C-alpha cells in the first residue's frame, strides 16, 4: 500500500528545510 | 457583507502591523532573566529551549541562533526578516514573540510555550486525521494566510512540524525563518522539499501562491497520513511535483479531491488563492461549507483533539536532544550584520 511504502521510507521523521 | 467586515478587519490589522514594522521592538530582555530547562528542538537553523522567566515564573520557548553559524549559512537577511516580522504581527494562530535580544555570540527570540507539541508528532502517531479534523486545522491556516498575505508577507515553510497545538486544541504557526515582506516576485530557493511549489523547484520567481500550494500539501498529508509527493531523496520528490500528476486515497471525499486539485494546481492562472477572487475561492469551496469562519477566528468551535495537560513546564510531548552549552564569547561577533536585531 501507499501508507506501507511511506512508513518504510527514510522520510517519516521531521523534515529539514532546504536552501541554495 | 462578510467580505466587507473582513476588509475592515484587515485595514485595522495593517495599520497595527505597519507601526511595529517601521519601528521594531528591540533588546527587551536578557539571557540571565531565564532559567534553562530543556532543549525541545534542534537543527541547522538553531535550537529551541524550554526556559522559565524568574520575575514572572512563566514558561517560554527560547530560540537561540549562533550569529557565526547564521553568517556561514547565508541566513543573515532571513534572520532579520524573521525577527522584524514576528515582532510586528498579531493574530490568534501565530505564535507570539514575547522578547528578543542578543549578546556577543547569539541571537535569542523568546516565544510563548506550547506544551502540547507539534502537529507532526500527533499526525504520525495517530496515522491520519478525519476530514472534519483536518478541516478544522486547515481553516486556521486559511485565515492565517489571509492575514499574512494582506500584510505582503509570504510564509514559505508550511508543514506539520511548524504547527504547534495549544491547550484549547487550536494551532499556532511558529518558525518565521523564511517569511518575507515582498510586494512583487521573489526568487529565493527555500522551503521543505515535500511542500515546494513547482515554480520554486524550476527556479522561476514566485509569489504568495506558493503558500496556497503548500496548503494543499498540508491538507493532503493531514487527511491521507502521508504527503502527495514522497520518495527517499529530494530530487525524486521534485520529479513527482513537477510531473503534474497526483493520486488521492479512495477514502478522500469527492469535495476534498476537488479542493486539492485546485490547490495543487501547477498552472498559476488556475490555482486557488491566486485568482481575482483570492481567498474566497477557498473559503466558499464546498469542502469548507460547514466551516463557520468567524467562530474559528474566535476559538468557539469545539476542537477535535485537546492534548494532555501535564503541567505548565512539562516536556513529554517533545523528543530528547543532546544538551549543549550556551556559550557567550567575551568578544562581539558580527555586530554590524545584526545591528538591527
Ligand atoms: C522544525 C523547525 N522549523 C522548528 C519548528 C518550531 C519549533 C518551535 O518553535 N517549537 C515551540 C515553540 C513554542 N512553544 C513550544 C514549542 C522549533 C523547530
Amino acid at each position: 500500500t501507499t501508507y506501507a511504502d511511506f512508513i518504510a521510507s527514510g522520510r517519516t521523521g521531521r523534515r529539514n528545510a532546504i536552501h541554495d | 457583507s462578510e467580505q466587507e467586515s473582513v476588509k475592515e478587519f484587515l485595514a485595522k490589522a495593517k495599520e497595527d502591523f505597519l507601526k511595529k514594522w517601521e519601528n521594531p521592538a528591540q533588546n527587551t530582555a536578557h539571557l540571565d532573566q531565564f532559567e534553562r530547562i530543556k532543549t525541545i528542538g534542534t537543527g541547522s537553523f538553531g535550537r529551541v529551549m524550554l526556559v522559565k522567566h524568574m520575575e514572572t515564573g512563566n514558561h517560554y520557548a527560547m530560540k537561540i541562533l549562533d550569529k557565526q553559524k547564521v553568517v556561514k549559512l547565508k541566513q543573515i537577511e532571513h534572520t532579520l526578516n524573521e525577527k522584524r516580522i514576528l515582532q510586528a504581527v498579531n493574530f490568534p494562530f501565530l505564535v507570539k514573540l514575547e522578547f528578543s535580544f542578543k549578546d556577543n555570540s547569539n541571537l535569542y527570540m523568546v516565544m510563548e510555550y506550547m506544551p502540547g507539541g507539534d502537529m507532526f508528532s500527533h499526525l504520525r502517531r495517530i496515522g491520519r486525521f478525519s476530514e472534519p479534523h483536518a478541516r478544522f486545522y486547515a481553516a486556521q491556516i486559511v485565515l492565517t494566510f489571509e492575514y499574512l498575505h494582506s500584510l505582503d508577507l509570504i510564509y514559505r515553510d508550511l508543514k506539520p512540524e511548524n504547527l504547534l497545538i495549544d491547550q484549547q486544541g487550536y494551532i499556532k504557526v511558529a518558525d518565521f525563518g523564511f517569511a518575507k515582506r515582498v510586494k512583487g516576485r521573489t526568487w529565493t530557493l527555500c522551503g521543505t522539499p515535500e511542500y515546494l511549489a513547482p515554480e520554486i523547484i524550476l527556479s522561476k520567481g514566485y509569489n504568495k501562491a506558493v503558500d496556497w500550494w503548500a496548503l494543499g500539501v498540508l491538507i493532503y498529508e493531514m487527511a491521507a497520513g502521508y504527503p502527495p509527493f514522497f520518495a527517499d531523496q529530494p530530487i525524486q520528490i521534485y520529479e513527482k511535483i513537477v510531473s503534474g500528476k497526483v493520486r488521492f486515497p479512495s477514502h478522500f471525499s469527492s469535495d476534498l479531491k476537488d479542493l486539492l486539485r485546485n490547490l495543487l494546481q501547477v498552472d498559476l492562472t488556475k490555482r486557488f488563492g491566486n485568482l481575482k477572487n483570492g481567498v474566497n475561492d477557498i473559503k466558499n469551496h464546498k469542502w469548507f461549507a460547514t466551516t463557520d469562519w468567524i467562530a474559528i477566528y474566535q476559538r468557539k468551535v469545539e476542537a477535535p483533539f485537546i492534548p494532555k495537560f501535564k503541567g505548565p513546564g512539562d516536556t513529554s510531548n517533545f523528543d530528547d536532544y543532546e544538551e549543549e552549552e550556551i556559550r557567550v564569547s567575551i568578544n562581539e561577533k558580527c555586530g554590524k550584520e545584526f545591528s538591527e536585531f
